[PDB]
């Protein structure tokens, strides 16, 4: 509810000792980078400590409850009553900048410690204070208000706005804001219209900073960051590996052409023949292809996609060129950072995984970025193979209104999906591919509930669920509430450590009763 | 001579139009257009070879089906040009993946043996069978050589080369420097070459007689389509080539014979 940021947020903590708590997500990392830049520019001491879940958040708050007074939380601790759990003092002030829209009502109506930085111009239906705090009507409002868990605006955009108000905004901060927005887009947490509006805003800012002029941008030396707007294709990492593998391992092209089936492969070959590109060049690395073939690639690809039932093959995004050879796109950075955050070979030193992910975002650690790109390629290949295996062998069963799929222990590359973000990406990709493949009209508008063997020793399986796919979805998810109610009804042993209530753990023994109770509840 | 008749410009144009119509309009037993699918499969896998069955060609054009076995060179050249035009119409961008579409003739009604080939079969499309015994490696051969002129630094036009003689240069526009003519390696066009050796089948050879053998020449897509010790059905142009060494050896003027392979099928 904080209305002003130049006077109520920054000036309060200029001459104090701040403690930053950042959740593990790319948008949070970008916001943290911008905040660190501002703090280092204004000579403000701070301590940055990684926070993963609710239990770790509480423990880390208990560790430093005396050494610090002012606390800043990014992309965490806004959908729950932080005051009750943490039990803070009067002196302590908590600044919260999180994207979760179902904000806790108690934190909303409080002026002691919870100064929410969340923008009040967003689509948020705040219930009446008197109705909640002053009785069945209160329960009705509670159920009508906390039904879904749709996300909100990007934290990096708020940080960039804060920097802009102070006139301390550079190209490096604008790039981090762009990366945060594109991270939100990639995870499919915001609607298309909101993405277009945010892209327009960031385009206005880019046009402001990159004030092109004759003989001013020509005498301007290379190695200065130059962000530009580009209406580019919908392929993943297509400038690093070959075009063929990029087409075969994306999500739009793989689902539209049904590449998991042989007829899909034949249609892909017909598509490539229609484009007019030799199979030799297409399978080579993008940086070694012929110049003539790369002249008007976008237009020809769009046309040949239009012929083959592919319409949304072009999206609006940004680029960056800081030197002779370096040139990236926002989605490439998102994939690299995401891969570095969630690694199984580097399961040791998870805090060091976070450290490497944070370091990769600076222009002086490009090697870590390249390793992240390679890891992202491997992850994309793994999820594509897993989706194909699940669809071909018919491991998805329409158990009532919601679909249920379970990954077997012997399934290859199953350790990769124990991580939350990888599991969510697999779930969305699998749902889209199955919707494209199946012919049942009713099944095309059903949700998916995927599982994975989180821990073999304790017999715990991780569970996730996503809203049913639609042409224009609201991205609203009710799976957390239903999961909680079904857990209470069955007296199950479930944990909600993750900041997203849609992801919970579950014992193997309690699986069947939990599933049946969920079927009954959703009926 | 059929060669003279098919060499006529009007006859050439008529044959070209008939072949184009045959390629564009040839329904199957169920009415499906066979050549559409054939060209789609050829361009889908980046090939430059289109097979044509002799039976349906005879069914739709008896005049051309009779002309072909007597003048197999010019008729096949016209077929290649028509096929290229049709493919370019169907796939406008195929000029990148290929530069010349070849036509392969299948199911030729006449079948002969290596022991019954005489001078009657010279310069005619024949179909034999046998077992391969030798296969040389793939070597590059001059297809279209671009001779230059030292007197003016201007380079003469392309000059086609055949497998029977050595091509000689033409005439420069005004500075007639016939002698000082050379070849550049960056504008000349080459093609693959492979000379297999086929012999009579072990079972079909007469007990009293001994196995015979004939040489065959493979070019362009045909190379590496056979391995020594394989039973094949070879269709090609029976060709006569002079060999003075055999003349001196036998003591009588004799000429060597080779087969310019056109279609090879492995059984
Ligand atoms: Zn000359």
């Amino acid at each position: 509810f904080v209305s002003d940021l130049r006077k109520e947020f920054f000036d309060v903590i200029v001459t104090e000792r701040v403690l930053l708590l950042v959740a593990p997500d790319v948008d949070a990392l970008c916001a943290c980078k911008i905040l660190q830049a501002l703090f280092q520019c204004d000579h403000v001491q701070y301590t940055l400590v990684p926070v993963s879940g609710w239990q770790e958040l509480e423990t880390l708050f208990l560790e430093h409850k005396e050494q610090f007074r002012y606390f800043v939380l990014i992309n965490c601790g806004a959908n729950i009553d932080l005051l009750e759990t943490l039990q803070p003092q009067e002196e302590a002030i908590f600044y919260i900048c999180d994207t979760h829209r179902p904000i806790d009502v108690v934190n909303i109506y409080n002026d002691s410690q919870v100064k929410l930085l969340i923008r009040q111009d967003d689509d948020l239906e705040i219930p009446a204070y008197d109705d909640i705090f002053n009785e069945a009507r209160r329960r009705e409002i509670i159920f009508d208000y906390e039904q879904y868990e749709y996300h909100g605006t990007s934290s990096a955009m708020m940080m960039f706005e804060l920097a802009w108000i102070m006139s301390k905004d550079s190209n490096d901060m604008l790039w981090w804001a762009i990366v945060g927005l594109t991270d939100q887009w990639v995870q499919d947490r915001i609607t298309q219209m909101k993405y277009v509006t945010d892209v327009g805003t960031l385009q206005r800012h880019v046009s402001r900073h990159n004030h092109r002029n004759e003989d001013e941008e020509n005498s301007l030396s290379i190695d200065c960051m130059r962000i530009a707007f580009e209406y580019d294709l919908r392929l993943s990492l297509y400038q690093h590996w070959s075009l063929y593998e990029s087409i075969c391992n994306s999500c739009y092209t793989s689902a539209t052409l049904k590449l998991w089936s042989l007829q899909g492969q034949k249609k892909l070959q017909e598509f490539l023949a229609d484009m007019g590109m030799p199979l030799k060049q297409v399978k080579q690395k993008f940086n070694s292809m012929d110049i003539s073939l790369k002249e008007n690639l976008r237009e020809m690809l769009e046309e040949s996609a239009n012929k083959f039932g592919m319409k949304d093959v072009r999206v609006q995004t940004f680029s960056v060129q800081f030197g002779f050879k370096n040139k990236f796109l926002a989605s490439d950075i998102v994939f690299a950072v995401l891969s570095l955050l969630e690694n199984t070979e580097r399961d040791e030193k998870g805090t060091d995984n976070f450290i490497k992910a944070l370091d990769s975002l600076s222009r002086s650690n490009l090697d870590k970025l390249h390793t992240g790109l390679e890891m992202g390629k491997k992850l994309l290949c793994a999820i594509q193979q897993t989706v194909a295996s699940c669809i071909c062998t018919n491991l998805i069963l329409s158990q009532g209104p919601f679909l249920y799929c379970y990954l077997m222990e012997g399934t290859p590359d199953v350790k990769m999906f124990s991580n939350p973000i990888s599991l969510c990406l697999l779930c969305k990709y699998l749902l889209k591919s199955f919707v494209c493949s199946t012919k049942n009209k009713r099944c095309k508008l059903l949700p998916l509930v995927l599982a994975a063997p989180l821990d073999a020793e304790k017999g715990t399986v991780i569970m996730v669920g996503i809203p049913p796919e639609a042409e224009s979805s609201d991205k609203k998810n009710f799976f957390g509430r239903a999961f909680e109610k079904a857990a209470e009804s069955t007296s199950s042993r479930t944990l909600h450590n993750h900041f997203d209530m849609s992801i919970i753990e579950l014992r193997t023994e309690d699986r069947s009763k939990f599933l049946d109770a969920l079927i009954s509840l959703l009926s | 001579t059929v060669r003279e008749w098919v060499s006529m410009a009007a006859t050439r144009l008529e044959i070209y139009h008939r072949f184009k119509n045959f390629l564009r309009t040839h329904v199957d037993e169920h009415g499906h257009n066979v050549f559409k699918e054939k060209i789609s499969d050829m361009c889908k896998e980046n090939k430059e070879s289109l097979p044509v069955n002799y039976e349906d060609l005879a069914a739709r054009e008896h005049v051309l089906a009779y002309f072909l076995p007597e003048a197999p060179a010019e008729m096949l050249k016209i077929f290649d040009e028509a096929a290229k035009e049709v493919v370019l119409v169907m796939y406008p961008k195929y000029d990148r993946i290929a530069r010349e579409i070849h036509v392969r003739i299948s199911h030729l009604p006449l079948v002969e043996e290596l022991r019954s080939l005489r001078q009657l079969h010279l310069n005619q499309l024949i179909r034999t069978s046998g077992v391969v015994t030798c296969c040389t490696g793939v070597l590059p051969q001059l297809s279209m050589v671009k001779y230059n002129c030292n007197k003016c630094n201007f380079i003469l036009g392309p000059f086609f080369q055949s497998q029977n003689q050595e091509v000689r240069p033409g005439s420069c526009p005004e500075c007639q420097s016939f002698g000082p003519f050379e070849i550049n390696m960056e504008e000349t066009v080459y093609q693959n070459y492979q000379r297999i050796t086929i012999q009579e089948s072990p079972g079909k050879v007469a007990a009293g007689r001994l196995p015979r053998s004939k040489d065959a020449i493979l070019l362009a897509d045909l190379v590496d389509s056979c391995k020594p010790g394989d039973e094949i059905e070879l269709t090609g142009i029976y060709h006569n080539n002079y060999d003075g060494s055999l003349n001196t050896a036998n003591g009588f003027p004799v000429f060597a014979t080779v087969i310019l392979a056109n279609h090879i099928t492995k059984k």
